[PDB]
C-alpha cells in the first residue's frame, strides 16, 4: 500500500518528467528492447531502430498512461481499468515483462535527474511501478 | 550443472514408463487452462473459449504430443542440452514470437501431470531430478532469444 | 480475484487433505526443500531428515493456516492478518519464495488425488495459493 | 554466453572510471531502503530503522563497498564468471545463509547507481551490456547453492 509520503514523493519526481513524455517513453522503451530483448516478441510489426516513429508514439502513450495513474494514485484499479482490460483480453503479455519496463523507468529517471531520484524517491517510485503493475495484470484469469 | 549418475537413473528410469501422447495433450491443455491468456498463441487451432473446449480440441491434443516428445529427446542428451535445442530455441524467437518465460511455465505443470500420473515412483528425490532438467531446458529453449 | 466456482473448486478438493495435514504438510515441505535447495537458508535450525519431528510439525502448521484460509475464503486478509505480520517484521522471506511452496502443494494433492485434480481444479487452486502469498506478502513494505 | 568484443569495451571502458567506494555504499544502501526486509541480515551492524540510519551507518557504507569490489573483479574474469566467484557462493550459503534471489535484486539496483553517477557514458547498448554482466555474476554467486 501506498503512504501519504510515498504519494508525495512520487507526484514530486513525476513532476520531473513534464514535458518529456514522448522523450523518456521512447528511451524506457529502447532501453527494455535492448536489455530485456525477449520483450521484442510483443511488438514484431515495429520498426526497432533508435528514435522511430512506432517506438517514440507508443512511447508516449505508456508514459501518458502512467502521468494520469500519478494524477490518481488514490484510485489506481479506476484510473487503469481500461487498459487492465486491453492488456488482460488483447495484448495478453505474460505478467513477468512488466518488471522488465519498471525497471527501465527508473534506470530512465536516473539518467535524467540522478539528484531527485534519492534513495528515500527510489523506494516509493519503485513500488508506484509495482502497485500499477499489479493493476495492469489484475483481469487476466 | 551436469546430473550425477543417481540424477540420470531416476529421470532415465521413469521416462520410459512415460505415456508421452496422454502426458504431452494433458500438460498442453492444463497450461491453457491455468494460464488462459496463452492460448493467444493457438487461436488458429479453433475453438478454446473454456475448459470443455480445450480439452476436446483434437489439434492441441495432438500439439502437446509433440511437444512432450521433442522434450523427452532431452532425456537422451543429458550432457548436450542447450545444444541439442538451439534451433528449436531459434524458431520460437524468430517464427513464433513465443514469450521465453513459458518454457519454465510448462516445465513446472509436466511435474504436476508426472506426479498424478506416476505417483509410485515420483518421489522427493525423483521430484529433485526432473525439477533441475525441465530448468535446464526450459534454459536450452530460451538460449537463442536476441 | 476468486469466483464462486473457484471458491468451492478449492472447498472441495481441500476436503480431501482432511486428516491428512500434516502427513501432507511435512511432504509438501520436504519437496520444496529437496527440488528448491536454497530455501534451506530459512531453516538452518531444522533437522532435514525424512520425516523428522521439526519438518513434521512445521509442516502441520503450515497447511492448519491454509484450512482456516479455506474455511474463510471470503475474506483471505482478516484470515492471514497475524500470519501477514510475522512473515513481513520477523521471518522476513523473500516473495519469491511463496511460489516455490505453492508449487509443491500442487504436487503433493496431485499424487494423493489425481483424479480429484482435474484441470479446472487446478487452476483454481493455482489462484487460491496466489491469493495467499498475496495476503502473506501484503505487510512487506 | 561469452561477451563479444563490443560487450567487453563497454565494460572494461566504463567499469575503469567507476568511484567503486562510493558506488559501493550506495547500491548496499539503496537495496536496504527499497526491500527494507533484506536488513535482516545486517542487524548486526547497528542502528537500522530507518532510512537516516542506514546512510549513516558506517559499517553498511563499508560492507557496500567490498562486495561492490569483490563484484568488480568480474570485469577481469570475463570468460570465467561461474569459476571465480565459487568459494564466495558456498560462503553465502554455507555461512551467511543469504537467499539467492538477492543476488539479482542487487545487481539490478547497481545498474541505477551506474546510471546516475555516469549518465553520459550509460548509453542503451552499454545498459544491455551491463545487464548481461549482472544476470552471469547473479548466476555465478547462485551456482554452489544445495
Ligand atoms: C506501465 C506499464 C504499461 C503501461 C502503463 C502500458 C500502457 C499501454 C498503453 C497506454 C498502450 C496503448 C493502448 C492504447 O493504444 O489504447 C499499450 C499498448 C500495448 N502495450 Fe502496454 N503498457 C505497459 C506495459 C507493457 C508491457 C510490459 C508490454 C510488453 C512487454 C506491453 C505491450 C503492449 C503492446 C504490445 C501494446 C500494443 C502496441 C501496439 O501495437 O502499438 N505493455 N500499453
Ligand atoms: C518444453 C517446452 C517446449 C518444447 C520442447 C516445444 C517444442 C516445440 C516443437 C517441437 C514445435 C514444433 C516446431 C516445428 O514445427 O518444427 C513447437 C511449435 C510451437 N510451439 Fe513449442 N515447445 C515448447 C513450449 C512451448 C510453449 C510453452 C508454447 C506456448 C505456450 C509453445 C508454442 C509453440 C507454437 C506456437 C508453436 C507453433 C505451433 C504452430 O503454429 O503449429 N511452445 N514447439
Ligand atoms: C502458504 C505459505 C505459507 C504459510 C501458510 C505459512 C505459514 C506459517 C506458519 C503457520 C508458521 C508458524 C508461525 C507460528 O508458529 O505462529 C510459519 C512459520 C515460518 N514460516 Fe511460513 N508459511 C508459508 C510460506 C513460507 C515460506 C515460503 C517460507 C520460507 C521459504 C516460510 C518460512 C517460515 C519460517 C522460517 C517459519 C518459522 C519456522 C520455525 O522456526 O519453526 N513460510 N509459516
Ligand atoms: C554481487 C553481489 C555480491 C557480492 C559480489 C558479494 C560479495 C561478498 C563478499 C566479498 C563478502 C565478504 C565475504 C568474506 O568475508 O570473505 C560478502 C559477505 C556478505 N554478504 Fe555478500 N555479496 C553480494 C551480495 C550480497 C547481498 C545481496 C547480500 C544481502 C542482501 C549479501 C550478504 C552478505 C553478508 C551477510 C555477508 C557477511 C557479512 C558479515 O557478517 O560481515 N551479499 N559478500
Amino acid at each position: 500500500v501506498l503512504s501519504m509520503e510515498d504519494k508525495s514523493n512520487v507526484k514530486a519526481i513525476w513532476g520531473k518528467a513534464s514535458g518529456h513524455l514522448e522523450e523518456y517513453g521512447a528511451e524506457a522503451l529502447e532501453r527494455m528492447f535492448c536489455a530485456y530483448p525477449q520483450t521484442k516478441i510483443y511488438f514484431p510489426h515495429f520498426d526497432m531502430s533508435h528514435n522511430s516513429a512506432q517506438i517514440r508514439a507508443h512511447g508516449k502513450k505508456v508514459f501518458s498512461a502512467l502521468h494520469e495513474a500519478v494524477n490518481h494514485i488514490d484510485d489506481l484499479p479506476g484510473a487503469l481499468c481500461r487498459l487492465s482490460e486491453l492488456h488482460a483480453h488483447s495484448l495478453r503479455v505474460d505478467p513477468v515483462n512488466f518488471k522488465f519496463l519498471a525497471h527501465c523507468v527508473l534506470v530512465v529517471f536516473a539518467i535524467h535527474h540522478p539528484s531527485a531520484l534519492s534513495p528515500e524517491i527510489h523506494a516509493s517510485l519503485d513500488k508506484f511501478l509495482c502497485a500499477v503493475s499489479a493493476v495492469l495484470t489484475s483481469k487476466y484469469r | 550443472a551436469s546430473f550425477d549418475a543417481h540424477e540420470r537413473k531416476f529421470i532415465v528410469d521413469l521416462w520410459a514408463k512415460v505415456d508421452v501422447a496422454q502426458c504431452g495433450a494433458d500438460a498442453l491443455s492444463r497450461m491453457l487452462i491455468v494460464y488462459p491468456w496463452k492460448r493467444r498463441y493457438f487461436e488458429h487451432f479453433g475453438k478454446m473459449c473454456n475448459a470443455h473446449d480445450i480439452l476436446h480440441n483434437s489439434k492441441v491434443q495432438e500439439h502437446g504430443k509433440k511437444v512432450l516428445a521433442s522434450f523427452g529427446e532431452a532425456v537422451k542428451h543429458l550432457d548436450n542440452i542447450k545444444g541439442h535445442f538451439a534451433n528449436l530455441s531459434k524458431l520460437h524467437c524468430e517464427k513464433f514470437h513465443v514469450d521465453p518465460e513459458n518454457f519454465k511455465l510448462l516445465g513446472d505443470i509436466i511435474i504436476i501431470v508426472l506426479a498424478a500420473h506416476h505417483p509410485e515412483d515420483f518421489s522427493v528425490e525423483c521430484h529433485a531430478a526432473f525439477q533441475k532438467l525441465v530448468r535446464q531446458v526450459a534454459a536450452a529453449l530460451a538460449a537463442e532469444y536476441h
